[PDB]
């Protein structure tokens, strides 16, 4: 995009404010590929943080209320039940109590999705380009059209085609709602985690978020026997 | 000096010469400066790589160093200075003498001399016996020469950090006090 | 100058004659022919000696006896340096006599090298043309004619290689002997040789 | 250009990735030969490594799980329940020597000008098809079957189908390389391939030394064992 279009989108997201860049991060040229590339990267970062944050907000609400799945997570005569992962503690403790294979495969599945989004050939095959090259800032390409060898049932966005045949006006309105909901949901999820780590940080939630001891920004806990994990966790931090 | 290579985005496209040593440098003096820089950079790259491999824990040379006199590659130890102290004086003299022969061949054999209008750092034998950097175009070759200069400048600072950690103990962080 | 028209010039000294002291510049051309002949003879003798000294240092010897009482292994036992002393006298005399025959026959060729002939080109059949003397025509160099398969440029390159290897062996054999004499003078030689 | 052919071939292997040469080995002039010869060598090496890796993967499943012929043979000396690392170690020294020697003879036939010229083909580094094993039409004794397609099931296959087959060969060979060395790595650096943890047993010894341990020196010939 350009700064003018970014200002217009800000006006459409909140006409009272309009553009709000106190740091002038849009003019901050990072990656040395022009203001258009920088604004594209920032827009994608906002959209992706928002998507992950709203998803994690719903996940935190669902997991913190004792709504584990009925089926099991590990397989064998001694397998970690999802109920055991629930009983591990609060949601962050559930993640830390996951098996190492579960953690690795979750994060690597997400990584596969991320590189799939970042590749320009698949984006061009699905239409549009990389978000730093004029494409739509936040747009996951089609795992079907990319040409993976086996035919996948569904794409990641809109698997059942419910937003299909949407009005273009509804599409723009939906993207505005996506950005704003993500903007608020980032604060929501970080407020949950901040209440978990520092009690009383978010005054409204008092006694309603379980405590947590380990670092939340540490995907692998002490149970994860992998290279350097224990040495990394040896020294803690606020 | 502005048209001598080695400048990059790290300086900002300009020459890094605050003390003004380039002002008092002629063409021959500038060629000498570049030749010394290239030699020191290459030596420091080799020295850092060797010291890091030896001290880090990499698989060092199998077998004996001296069958008679009973000195072994494993027995020499992983401290760099202690290893260079315990290696035989014959071996030290041999390394130094071969390096000296190569230095004198670099000085004399390359007849268009880097001081007398030649390319600094053009040691003819000791480069690319397998011909890897033979088909590279001038642009990528200049890029790689700048890479040589940058990497080796970093290597010089690295090896001086190593010897500072060995001499002035607890001097550099990320170097255990012994060495 | 005759010094400007030889094969010994090599890139190791640039594309230029290696005469630091001007010895070739302070002499007439005849001495330059003598110099080239002696240089090549020295180089070839030196590489023969160098490979022989390495073989002696490795304690490698033929299966058999160098005389009726001594064994090849026995005379090689002490080492390459004392091996020549331990060789029997008659064998030393025979080596010296055959070398005398070689360096007399090669000298007695009338094109020569000092007086209008190629220096270093030993006549391939030294003992031919000698009246009342017979030899089996085993030509001294290339008895089985390897260099015939080469072109002129190939053998010119190999003559340059000959000069280089001969000079290197000139250094090497004296390195061996000096290392034996002064211990540690040439650190690459173990106490075995 | 050979690099242009390798460019297209990479797109066929995976159009999402395309060419992936972070080391520029195609550009490097190995042995001083030109880019065409170097790329021919690299493609031959890729296809051969892949072929041997897939054969090795199926051999791993056959041996470690237990799949042996019946009768007198090298099979009779390997201990029962022996893992895939130990079956090679347990077959006789002469069995190892003759297996490697037969493989060497096959490769000598592969790179020989004789068979390649009898088939109207050239060496892969000199304008030939990388990874093509010639028929034994120049071997001295007329040989019944050839290595590739011995029953000649692919006598009439389209050139497009053969090209797609070579594209499948390269990818499957690379993947089989990864899996076979996963099996190898799990036995010497445990917890390196997460899925194989607990499946592949540990092995003490040098894999890459072919003749260590030297193995039994038995004499399995029965009818006419005069050489013992
Ligand atoms: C190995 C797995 C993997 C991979 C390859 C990526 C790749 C990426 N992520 Mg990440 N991400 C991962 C796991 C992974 N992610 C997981 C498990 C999550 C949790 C759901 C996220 C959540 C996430 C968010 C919310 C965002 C990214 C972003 C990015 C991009 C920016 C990279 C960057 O500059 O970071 C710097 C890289 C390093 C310092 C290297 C560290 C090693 C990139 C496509 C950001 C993006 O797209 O910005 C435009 C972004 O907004 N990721
Ligand atoms: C042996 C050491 C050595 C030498 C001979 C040179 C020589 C040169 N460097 Mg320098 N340089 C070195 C080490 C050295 N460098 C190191 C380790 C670094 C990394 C910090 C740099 C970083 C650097 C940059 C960023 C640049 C240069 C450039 C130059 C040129 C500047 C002109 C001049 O008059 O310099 C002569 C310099 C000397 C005679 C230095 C002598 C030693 C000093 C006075 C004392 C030691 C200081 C102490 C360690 C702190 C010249 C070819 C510029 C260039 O490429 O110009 C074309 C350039 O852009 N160098
Ligand atoms: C240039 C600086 C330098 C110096 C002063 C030393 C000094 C020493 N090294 Mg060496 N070393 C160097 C570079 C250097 N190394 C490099 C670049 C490496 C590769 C990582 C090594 C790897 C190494 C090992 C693994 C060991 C030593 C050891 C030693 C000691 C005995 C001498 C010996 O056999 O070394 C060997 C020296 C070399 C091989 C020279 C490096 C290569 C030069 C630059 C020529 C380039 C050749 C090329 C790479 C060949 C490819 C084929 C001695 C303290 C031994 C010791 O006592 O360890 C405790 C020992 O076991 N070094
Ligand atoms: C004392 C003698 C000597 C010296 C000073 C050098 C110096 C060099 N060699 Mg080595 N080299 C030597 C002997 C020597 N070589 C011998 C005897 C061989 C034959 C086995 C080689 C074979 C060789 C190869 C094959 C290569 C080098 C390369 C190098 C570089 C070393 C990089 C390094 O430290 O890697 C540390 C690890 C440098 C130009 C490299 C080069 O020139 O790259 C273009 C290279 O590829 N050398
Ligand atoms: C003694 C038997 C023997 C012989 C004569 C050869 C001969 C050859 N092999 Mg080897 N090879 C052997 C056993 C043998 N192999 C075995 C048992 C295997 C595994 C089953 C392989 C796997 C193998 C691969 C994967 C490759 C070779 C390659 C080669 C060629 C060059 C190797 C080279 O330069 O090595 C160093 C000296 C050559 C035709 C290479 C080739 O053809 O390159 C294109 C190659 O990539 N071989
Ligand atoms: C059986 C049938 C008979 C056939 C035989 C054929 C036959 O003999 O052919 C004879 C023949 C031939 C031939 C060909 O005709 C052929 C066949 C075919 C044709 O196309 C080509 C030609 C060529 C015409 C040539 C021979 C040349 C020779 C022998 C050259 C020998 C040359 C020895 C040297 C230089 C020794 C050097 C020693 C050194 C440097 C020693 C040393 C050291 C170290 C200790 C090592 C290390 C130390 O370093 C430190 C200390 O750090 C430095 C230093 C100096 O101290
Ligand atoms: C906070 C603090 O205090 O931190 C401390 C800790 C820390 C950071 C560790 C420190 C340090 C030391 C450091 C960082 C030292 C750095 C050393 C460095 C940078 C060392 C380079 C070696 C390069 C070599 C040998 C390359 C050879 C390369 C070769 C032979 C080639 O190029 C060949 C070739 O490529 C060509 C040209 C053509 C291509 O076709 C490919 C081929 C292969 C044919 C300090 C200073 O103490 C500070
Ligand atoms: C992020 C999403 C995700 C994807 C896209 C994905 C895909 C595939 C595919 C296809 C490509 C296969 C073939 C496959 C196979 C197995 N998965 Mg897997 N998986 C994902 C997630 C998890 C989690 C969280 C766990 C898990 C597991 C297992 C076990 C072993 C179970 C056992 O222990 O009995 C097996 C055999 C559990 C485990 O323990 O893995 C070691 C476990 O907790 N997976 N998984
Ligand atoms: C955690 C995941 C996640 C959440 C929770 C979430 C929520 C919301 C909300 C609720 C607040 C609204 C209202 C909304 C609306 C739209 N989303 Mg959206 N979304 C998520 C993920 C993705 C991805 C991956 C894509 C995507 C898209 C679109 C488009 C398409 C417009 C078009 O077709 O032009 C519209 C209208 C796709 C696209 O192309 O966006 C440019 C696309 O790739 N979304 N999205
Ligand atoms: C290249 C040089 C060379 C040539 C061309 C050459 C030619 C001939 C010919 C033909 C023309 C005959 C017929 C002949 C005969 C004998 N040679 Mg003789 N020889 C050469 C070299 C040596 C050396 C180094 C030794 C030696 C010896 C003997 C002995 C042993 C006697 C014994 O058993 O004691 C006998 C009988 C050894 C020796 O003198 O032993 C005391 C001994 O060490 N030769 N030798
Ligand atoms: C153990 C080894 C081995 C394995 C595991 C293996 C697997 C596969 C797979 C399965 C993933 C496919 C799909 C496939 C396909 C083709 N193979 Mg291959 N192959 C092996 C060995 C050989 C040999 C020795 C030759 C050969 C060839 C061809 C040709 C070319 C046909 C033509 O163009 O005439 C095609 C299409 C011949 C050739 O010329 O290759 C350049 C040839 O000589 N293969 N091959």
């Amino acid at each position: 995009e350009s700064k003018a279009e970014l200002e217009s989108l800000a006006g459409k997201l909140n006409p009272v404010i309009g553009y709000w860049d106190p740091l002038n991060l849009a003019d901050y040229d990072q990656w040395s590929q022009g203001q258009e590339a920088a604004i594209g990267f920032l827009r994608h970062a906002e959209i992706k943080h928002g998507r992950v944050a709203m998803a994690a907000f719903v996940g935190y609400i669902v997991q913190s209320n004792g709504i584990c799945w009925p089926w099991a997570l590990t397989g064998g005569p001694n397998g970690v039940m999802h109920s055991d992962i629930l009983a591990a503690g609060g949601p962050a403790d559930q993640w830390d109590a996951l098996p190492t294979a579960s953690k690795l495969q979750i994060l690597l599945f997400v990584g596969g999705l991320e590189l799939w989004s970042e590749n320009s050939y698949v984006l061009g095959l699905s239409g549009e380009k990389h978000y730093m090259r004029g494409g739509k800032p936040g747009f996951f390409p089609s795992i079907k059209k990319g040409g993976i060898p086996h035919p996948v049932p569904f794409d990641l966005f809109d698997p059942f085609g419910l937003s299909k045949n949407a009005s273009p006006e509804k599409k723009a309105k939906g993207l505005l709602a996506e950005i704003n909901n993500g903007r608020l949901a980032m604060l929501g999820i970080m407020a949950f985690v901040s209440e978990s780590k520092v009690p009383g940080s978010v005054p409204a939630l008092a006694g309603k978020i379980a405590p947590y001891s380990g670092e939340v920004m540490a995907p692998f806990a002490a149970s994860d026997n992998l290279p350097f994990v224990a040495d990394m966790l040896k020294s803690p931090l606020f | 000096v502005s048209d001598m290579e080695g400048t990059g985005p790290e300086t900002g496209g300009k020459v890094f010469d605050p003390m003004g040593l380039s002002k008092i440098a002629s063409a021959e003096t500038l060629a000498w400066y570049r030749a010394a820089e290239l030699k020191h950079s290459r030596v420091a790259m080799a020295a850092v790589t060797g010291w890091a491999w030896v001290s880090s824990g990499g698989p060092l040379f199998p077998g004996y160093l001296s069958v008679e006199q009973g000195v072994t590659f494993e027995s020499l130890g992983r401290d760099g200075y202690a290893a260079w102290a315990a290696v035989p004086e014959a071996g030290k003299f041999q390394i130094l003498g071969v390096i000296g022969i190569l230095e004198i061949l670099s000085e004399s054999a390359v007849k268009p001399h880097y001081m007398a209008g030649g390319t600094p750092g053009k040691v003819p034998l000791l480069w690319d016996p397998l011909g890897f950097t033979a088909k590279l175009s001038p642009e990528t070759l200049a890029r790689k020469r700048l890479a040589e200069l940058k990497n080796g400048r970093l290597a010089m600072i690295g090896v001086m950090s190593l010897v500072s950690a060995h001499f002035i103990p607890n001097s550099v962080p990320l170097l255990p006090g012994s060495v | 100058a005759l010094v400007d028209s030889m094969e010994g010039v090599g890139e190791e000294t640039g594309g230029q004659i290696w005469d630091p002291l001007g010895i070739s510049e302070a002499v007439s051309d005849e001495a330059v022919m003598w110099f080239r002949a002696s240089e090549l003879k020295h180089g070839r003798v030196a590489m023969l000696a160098s490979v022989g000294y390495l073989v002696g240092a490795a304690k490698i010897s033929f299966p058999g006896e160098l005389a009726k009482g001594v064994t090849f292994a026995s005379v090689a036992a002490n080492g390459p340096y004392q091996a020549w002393d331990a060789v029997p006298q008659a064998g030393k005399l025979q080596i010296l006599s055959i070398i005398l025959a070689l360096e007399w026959a090669t000298e007695a060729k009338k094109p020569h090298y000092m007086r209008g002939g190629v220096p270093g080109k030993i006549e391939q059949l030294p003992f031919d043309g000698i009246q009342g003397l017979w030899a089996p025509k085993i030509k001294f160099w290339d008895p089985l004619n390897f260099t015939g398969a080469l072109s002129a440029e190939q053998k010119a390159r190999k003559r340059k290689a000959e000069l280089k290897n001969g000079r290197l062996a000139m250094i090497g054999i004296i390195s061996f002997i000096t290392g034996h004499n002064l211990p540690g003078s040439v650190p690459a030689l173990d106490s075995s040789f | 250009s050979a690099k242009a052919d390798l460019e297209a071939f990479a797109k066929e292997c995976n159009p999402v990735v395309g060419y992936w040469d972070p080391l520029g080995l195609a550009d490097l002039p190995l042995w001083g030969q030109d880019q065409d010869a170097v790329i021919g060598w690299l493609r031959h090496s890729e296809i051969k490594h892949g072929r041997i890796a897939m054969a090795g993967f199926v051999g791993y499943i056959a041996h470690a799980n237990g799949f042996r012929f019946g009768g007198i043979g090298p099979q009779n000396v390997v201990p029962e329940g022996a893992s895939a690392p130990e079956v090679w170690d347990s077959i006789p020294f002469l069995a190892k020597l003759q297996i490697i020697g037969a493989i060497g003879v096959l490769e000598h036939i592969s790179e020989d000008k004789n068979f390649l010229a009898a088939d109207g083909m050239k060496h892969y580094m000199r304008g030939g098809k990388p990874g093509y094993f010639p028929t034994f039409s120049a071997n001295v004794h007329p040989m019944p079957l050839n290595l590739f397609d011995p029953f000649k099931w692919s006598k009439n296959a389209s050139p497009e189908k053969k090209a797609k087959g070579l594209v499948t060969e390269t990818n499957n060979g690379r993947l089989a390389m990864l899996g076979l060395f996963g099996f190898l790595s799990e036995s010497k650096i445990p917890g390196s391939v997460p899925a194989l943890s607990g499946i592949i047993p540990s092995y003490d010894g040098d894999y890459m030394q072919p003749f260590l341990p030297t193995g039994p020196d038995t004499s399995l010939w029965t009818i006419g064992n005069l050489w013992a």
